[PDB]
């Protein structure tokens, strides 16, 4: 099974924003071979923000 | 390790717009965004343009933004920068580079060429010379912090005149891949340091400490290294 679809509109836009941010201001550790727990964490932060 | 090709360095006519062929061979500029930097003779490099991987929106140099426009395409993996009102000092060595943030092997800048039409740091010692097999430790003092966003956010580019610059050490945790250099960022590094051991005739070049932790990435003065016979 596959939950994340990194080719759609919203996922690709979010990933492009993250890539621009990481180009300008580095993160702690890169996202080499992106997993799905990263997407779940992003969605959880968005859930807390929305609530 | 991605490979780049940049050829055609030649003068132009007064103001005659120019363009350089920066081909990203064996890879695509969608996995590592392509950025064009500009280094004059005997001076630190300057970011001429930062582009996007998905070919959505590119930037321009913070010095003269509207003065130049650099087009590029991910699938084509070929970029071309243009400008107008070309002056003498405007003819500086422009070089393409891939995004180093993806991997260490991705930090593979193009060849680079010149024509005849930030970051603050100081590396020491400026005049260094040791025989083959020696261990050299250069210290690059700075004014900003020594680590940004968890780990270190400084790098060291091993450039040579007319040769493609290479990024040996970066972020004190990811040294140059493919050809692992014995020198790399280490320790707390209040001043960026790398203990090259053992040196060789191939590892003799100008090491310049450019810290990405101080916006923007600007190559500093650096320290010279040779092969003392
Ligand atoms: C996932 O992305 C692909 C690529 O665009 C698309 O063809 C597919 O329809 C997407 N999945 C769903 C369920 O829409």
């Amino acid at each position: 099974f596959q939950l994340v679809n990194y080719t759609d509109t919203i996922p690709a836009r979010i990933m492009q924003q993250w890539r621009t941010s990481d180009a300008r201001d580095h993160t702690r550790v890169d996202w080499k071979r992106p997993k799905y727990t990263s997407a779940l964490t992003y969605d959880g932060v968005k859930v807390m923000a929305e609530a | 390790e991605v490979k780049l090709l940049e050829s055609g360095g030649g003068l132009v006519q007064p103001g005659g717009s120019l363009k350089l062929s920066c081909a990203a061979s064996g890879f695509d500029f969608s996995e590592y965004w392509m950025s064009w930097v500009r280094q004059a003779p005997g001076k630190g490099l300057e970011w001429i343009g930062e582009i996007n991987p998905d070919s959505s929106s590119i930037d321009y140099t913070p010095s003269l933004k509207d003065k130049i426009i650099i087009s590029r395409d991910n699938a084509k993996k070929t970029l071309y920068l243009q400008l107008s009102k070309v002056r003498s000092e405007d003819t500086a060595l422009y070089y393409c580079a891939r995004p180093r943030g993806n991997y260490v092997v991705m930090d593979y800048w193009g060849q680079g060429t010149s024509v005849t039409v930030n970051i603050v740091l100081t590396q020491s010692p400026a005049s260094l010379a040791v025989s083959l097999g020696q261990r050299a430790t250069i210290s690059c003092r700075a004014s900003e912090s020594v680590d940004s966003y968890g780990s270190s956010f400084v790098h060291w580019y091993q450039q040579k005149p007319g040769q493609p610059p290479k990024l040996l050490i970066f972020l004190a945790s990811k040294l140059e891949s493919g050809v692992p250099a014995r020198f790399s960022g280490s320790g707390s590094r209040t001043d960026f340091t790398l203990t090259i051991d053992p040196v060789e005739a191939d590892d003799a070049a100008t090491y310049y400490c450019q810290q990405t932790n101080e916006d923007p990435y600007t190559f500093g003065g650096g320290t010279k290294l040779e092969i003392k016979r």
